[PDB]
């Protein structure tokens, strides 16, 4: 049967090139440690840029950020304290056991992996990856490089997979091999790419 | 920055007036759940086997919209109508996977810093427009509370083909074009 995706309720207040415009915000943030052993639920209301109100499980209640949310906070605390605070069970809880252990943590996503060359520099493109999670590692003849080993940072695509560059300064002789070593948690064994000079 | 494992958004929302915009959003770990319709009424799933075992009622997104159509009312008399500032969008264009020539691709123009959440991307092979082969995700939230955006382009690399990501935004003079070439 089809389980069900829960929110977190925004509370209310109580009572174009060059036009001026007007931006509200509601942000609504669950905070998982050890799968749910640890869970933080913080909700932030923001005003154009500045966040004016929060409710941070840690501290228990709202608070105002700045002075804009002065009265705010009092307003949210009389009016949806404990309805936030429960929302930490019925919503974070039960969207991490209930959607995201099915879905989410279940994606694995294979990367790929290719060599080229751009003294000199191997280039290993390492892409489509899911979880975030990865190491590349260089070897030369069978022996592992850590001088000489830059990367990006990881790319997020905002399709549900990553990529990174990992380059190797290195100086061609021989008939040297070169190899690019991805582990990864979708891979029970690593992947390897060699690259002969 | 809190430490955590994973973070989910169960409920990411913005509104602004004039123009009645607004948005609502899911998110896990950084990407793009689904958004709501607002005016269709209808959950939309980043990528459609999400919604196979799953469900979500659009109805929390119009719950969301409403209250923030509401506090952005108050707030805005309580702020003594200071009006949103217009940022200047930044674009980085780049392949989803190496190029390679004749092989499918998709290049994809990640952009940055928009506020507020209104803003034109589109794509450019040879100075002419592309509109087959574009998907464009939500408006997807940043720490600072700006947003970023990325529109994707399906190709096949070929030489000397020519590449600009287009974005107009109201905080750009004129549009920027971000160059791309294999
Ligand atoms: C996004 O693109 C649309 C279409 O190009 C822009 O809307 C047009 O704006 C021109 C600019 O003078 C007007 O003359 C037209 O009447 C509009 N046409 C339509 C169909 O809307 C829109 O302004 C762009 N948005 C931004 C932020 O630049
Ligand atoms: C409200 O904003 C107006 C418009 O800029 C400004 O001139 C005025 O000083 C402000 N008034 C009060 C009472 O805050």
């Amino acid at each position: 049967h089809l389980v069900e995706r829960l929110y977190l309720v925004c509370g209310g207040e109580g009572a174009g090139g060059s036009e001026r415009h007007f931006v509200h915000q509601f942000k609504g943030e669950c905070y998982f440690t050890n799968g749910t052993q640890r869970i933080r639920l913080v909700t932030r209301y923001i005003y154009n840029r500045e966040e004016y109100l929060r409710f941070d499980s840690d501290v228990g209640e709202y608070r105002a950020v700045t002075e804009l949310g002065r009265h705010s906070a009092e307003y949210y605390n009389k009016q949806y304290l404990e309805r936030t605070r429960a929302e930490l069970d019925t919503a974070c809880r039960h969207n991490y056991e209930e959607t995201e252990v099915p879905t989410s943590l279940r994606r694995l996503e294979q990367p790929n992996v290719a060599i080229s060359l751009s003294h000199n520099t191997l280039v290993c493109s390492v892409t489509d990856f899911y979880p975030a999670k990865i190491k590349v590692r260089w070897f030369r003849n069978g022996q592992e490089e850590t001088v000489g080993v830059s990367s990006t940072q990881l790319i997020r695509n905002g399709d549900w997979t990553f990529q990174v560059l990992v380059m190797l300064e290195m100086t061609p002789h021989q008939g040297e091999v070169y190899t690019c070593h991805v582990e990864h948690p979708s891979l029970k064994s690593p992947i390897t790419v060699e690259w002969r000079a | 920055d809190i430490e955590a494992d994973h973070v989910g958004f169960y409920g990411t929302t913005v509104y602004q007036s004039p123009g009645d915009i607004g948005q609502y959003t899911h998110e896990f770990d950084g990407d793009e759940l689904f958004y709501v319709d607002l005016d269709k009424k209808k959950t939309v799933w980043r990528l459609p086997e999400f919604g196979q075992l799953i469900l979500f009622e659009p109805q929390g997104g119009l719950q969301n919209i409403a209250a923030e159509k509401h506090n952005l009312g108050i707030l805005t008399k309580r702020s003594n109508f200071t009006p949103a500032t217009n940022e200047a969008p930044q674009a980085t264009v780049f392949p989803k996977s190496p190029v390679l020539l004749g092989q499918p691709n998709t290049l994809i123009c990640f952009v940055d810093n928009i506020f507020p959440p209104v803003i034109n991307i589109t794509w450019l092979r040879n100075s002419k427009s592309v509109t087959d082969g574009v998907y464009e995700t939500s408006f997807l939230v940043n720490r600072d509370h700006s947003f970023h955006k990325l529109s994707y382009l399906t190709f096949i690399p070929s030489d000397d083909d020519i590449y600009d990501c287009k974005v107009e935004h109201w905080g750009l003079e004129e549009p920027v074009l971000k160059h791309w070439e294999p």
